């Protein structure tokens, strides 16, 4: 059908993109990837990738979205049909990300529910779930003594199993919250995306205010300086291994949400002649600034913990996804009336999480209904379809709130939508646009839309820098391979690793497969067959 | 077609004063899409001001512009000899491109 | 450094046809977008047409959209304008302008050539 919507204002676009960027990918994921790799060694690859590839590819996503009014899949039909598989990859990635991204908000909701109490559970271990090795941090400094802030997590929230092979029972208490978050999601999406006026004034400022409060409460602590010194000092020995490179490289593709159908979908709602360049750059500044600032909040608390307990900074906390839930509650414990701030912190996490969720769920739905705008037209069809996707998302996410859930969540976070797939997708996107479709032709298109050509930084970042970086990391990872491990002490069975590589391949293979499907489906000799598909069609 | 109207039909000035030229649009135009040009009598024009206040490569820097939305203006801090010319305001936000009626400074 | 010089122009019968050209030097002519602008004997400026770097995108003024054609010769750094039916209102002096960036205007102009109709 001819109909296609557009933004009511440029502020709608800016708000939607700002909601899509800033979320748990900055305040939760970045700290533990930095901690796992020993602090300051992580920053050099981080900024090299940032300014070499990250921002140009984000601008490419937005401007492709704006040039051709279509979602993740149906624009490559108008850039280069032969390579259309990239959109199917870009939608599989979103489908897998939405499965596991909700579980963090499930845990946040459980903490919020536990928060409303006369005394915080993780303040003192008189409770039943704790081991006899428990000692309060005030006394742990005076051989296996452990802290209550860690025991609450592991023994009550996770109820952690001794291994992935031992799933145990499903924690109904967490399952009800996992369902509640999906109810909240549905009753926002089932109408449509909108800014809704005054609600944005509160939603868009409270979380940053709370983050600033957390930063100030963090730096004030007795041991912050040692944490910062650990944070900012590169250990060059670490750069000799591929992991510190690929984790830093893929963290940026994850944070900017560029290898996903979302950003293109958001771009597609703009007017053709709209100038987006400055907004893209300033929002990239916002994203990377917030991510960088959060480190001073985390590692100051970790240095305080190491100073109080008397251990090395690298030994003090979990080298895994629990780091934020171990760190911030320990800081919340250090303020008057802890219940107030405990409430506010998890409200802040929920507000940061909901926005990103809504934006990319809407992006997935937008990218998929454009395949069948008639069969899945407006009406009851959307009502059925959205639930048909969300219910399967719920029953898939349910697999990892069991007693063995954490070992599966780690496997998802390492392989699904957060690793090599992003390098693959970004390499092929840049390769297509630069070398097949033509950098000159695309620069002329950008000139026609914006009024000014993109310039050297974008041109060479697409043509040379990004492909070379993506090839280098991809080769370096496999010539110096090392297997995955949980919390730096747990080794995965071969079947778990095989499942992880299967999960990643399910995303990667869409690119080469669709090429064969398209090519075998066209008549005539192959040299004419490829010529028909290398030309814009729709 | 977004027509641009310039207020003063013509100007005669002694070399001891400052003046302002007004350019008014039928529809609002962004600050990044209005430029002013110089035309010396008997010669082809040259770019004078762009993006509503940025000064061209050789303009005497007594020239400065200000405005936004529907109305714009070009101002001269101090007029002087050899400044005589016809000056046009031009819209560049959308097609068709339009030039103002232009105004001539003499005397 | 940069140079523009137009060629062609003269007396023609009304309803006749004429072709103008604009040679360029001193810059990578394949990159910069080009436009034509004409000045009436009443000294009023009027925009005519624009053509993009690769000639893929072309725009026309409303009063000429049916009669004028704009084209390029990138291999020899020459710009062409072809007119099909010259009415009495078409007489003017036609300028060749290198307006690449829309946020920065027409930074270079040619000398221009006259066109008149009997
Ligand atoms: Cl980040
Ligand atoms: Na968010
Ligand atoms: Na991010």
């Amino acid at each position: 059908p001819p109909q296609r919507e557009k933004w009511s204002s440029k502020i709608d676009f800016v708000l939607s993109v700002a909601g899509g960027f800033v979320g748990l990918g900055n305040v939760w994921r970045f700290p533990y990837l930095c901690y796992k790799n020993g602090g300051g060694a992580f920053l050099i690859p981080y900024f090299i990738f940032l300014f070499g590839s990250g921002l140009p590819v984000f601008f490419l996503e937005i401007i492709i979205g704006q040039y051709t009014s279509e979602g993740g899949i149906t624009c490559w039909e108008k850039i280069c049909p032969l390579f259309s598989g990239i959109g199917y990859a870009s939608v599989v990635i979103v489908s897998l990300l939405n499965v596991y991204y909700i579980v963090i908000l499930a845990w946040a909701t459980y903490y919020l529910f536990q928060s409303f109490q006369k005394e915080l559970p993780w303040a003192h271990c008189n409770h039943s779930w704790n081991t006899p090795h428990c000692m309060e941090d005030t006394m742990r400094k005076n051989t296996n003594f452990t802290s209550p802030v860690i025991e609450f997590w592991e023994r009550n929230v996770l109820s952690l199993s001794p291994g992935i092979d031992h799933p145990g029972s499903l924690k109904w208490d967490l399952a009800l919250c996992l369902l509640l978050v999906w109810l909240v999601c549905f009753f926002c999406i089932w109408k449509g995306v909108r800014s809704t006026g005054k609600v944005v004034y509160f939603t868009a400022t409270f979380p940053f205010a709370m983050l600033l409060v957390l930063l100030v409460r963090g730096l004030t602590l007795p041991g912050a300086g040692a944490g910062i010194k650990f944070y900012l000092y590169p250990d060059i020995t670490r750069l000799e291994d591929p992991q510190v490179w690929i984790d830093a490289g893929t963290q940026i593709f994850f944070s900017y949400a560029i290898c996903l159908g979302a950003m293109t979908s958001l771009g597609s709602y703009n007017k053709y002649h709209n100038n987006v360049y400055r907004d893209c750059m300033l929002l990239g500044c916002l994203n990377s600034g917030t991510s960088f600032v959060s480190g001073f909040a985390i590692f100051s608390i970790l240095g305080f913990m190491a100073q109080e307990q008397g251990v090395d900074i690298a030994d003090v906390a979990e080298s895994g996804p629990g780091l934020a839930f171990i760190a911030y509650p320990k800081a919340v414990t250090m303020m008057p009336l802890p219940t107030f701030w405990s409430i506010l912190f998890f409200i802040m996490l929920l507000l940061l999480g909901l926005d990103s969720q809504f934006v990319e769920v809407e992006g997935q739905i937008t990218s998929l209904v454009d395949l069948y705008p008639s069969f899945l037209r407006k009406g009851y069809r959307r009502e059925i379809f959205i639930a048909f996707v969300c219910s399967i998302s719920y029953l898939l996410g349910l697999t990892m709130v069991t007693e063995g859930g954490m070992y599966v969540f780690q496997l998802f976070d390492y392989y699904a939508a957060s690793g090599v797939c992003l390098l693959w997708v970004a390499f092929f996107e840049c390769f297509v646009i630069a070398w097949i479709y033509g950098g000159n032709r695309f620069s002329e298109d950008i000139r026609d839309m914006i009024g000014f050509p993109p310039g050297p930084w974008m041109k060479y970042s697409w043509a040379v820098i990004t492909p070379v970086l993506c090839v280098g990391c991809f080769i370096f990872s496999l010539v110096k391979y090392v297997p995955l491990t949980y919390n730096k002490t747990y080794v995965y069975p071969n079947w778990a690793i095989g499942l992880g590589w299967s999960l990643a391949l399910s995303s990667m293979l869409c690119v080469p497969l669709v090429i064969v499907i398209r090519l075998c489906q066209t008549e005539g000799p192959f040299l004419v067959r490829v010529k028909y598909l290398l030309t814009p069609r729709e | 077609e977004n027509v641009l109207t310039q207020s003063p039909a013509i100007m005669s000035t002694s070399p001891g004063e400052k003046v302002t030229m007004t350019c008014r649009a039928s529809s609002s135009v962004g600050s990044s899409y209005l430029h002013w040009y110089q035309q010396k009598s008997g010669a082809s024009p040259k770019l004078w001001i762009y993006s509503t206040s940025n000064l061209a490569s050789g303009v005497p820097a007594r020239f400065s512009g200000s405005g936004s939305g529907t109305s714009y203006s070009l101002t001269i801090s101090s007029v002087e000899a050899e400044d005589a010319a016809t000056y046009y305001c031009q819209q560049f936000s959308g097609y068709p491109l339009t030039f103002g009626s232009g105004t001539k400074l003499e005397m | 450094e940069v140079q523009l010089v137009e060629s062609g122009g003269g007396l023609v019968k009304p309803g006749g046809s004429l072709k103008l050209s604009c040679a360029a030097s001193g810059f990578t002519f394949s990159s910069y977008a080009m436009s034509w602008v004409r000045q009436s004997p009443e000294k009023r400026l009027e925009w005519v047409a624009e053509i993009s770097s690769g000639g893929r995108y072309i725009y026309y003024s409303d009063t000429v959209t049916g009669r004028f054609t704009i084209s390029r010769d990138n291999a020899r750094n020459i710009l062409h304008l072809e007119m099909s039916s010259l009415r009495s209102e078409d007489t003017a002096m036609y300028y060749c302008a290198r307006g690449e960036v829309r946020q920065r205007g027409f930074d270079y102009w040619g000398q221009g050539t006259t066109l008149t109709v009997s």
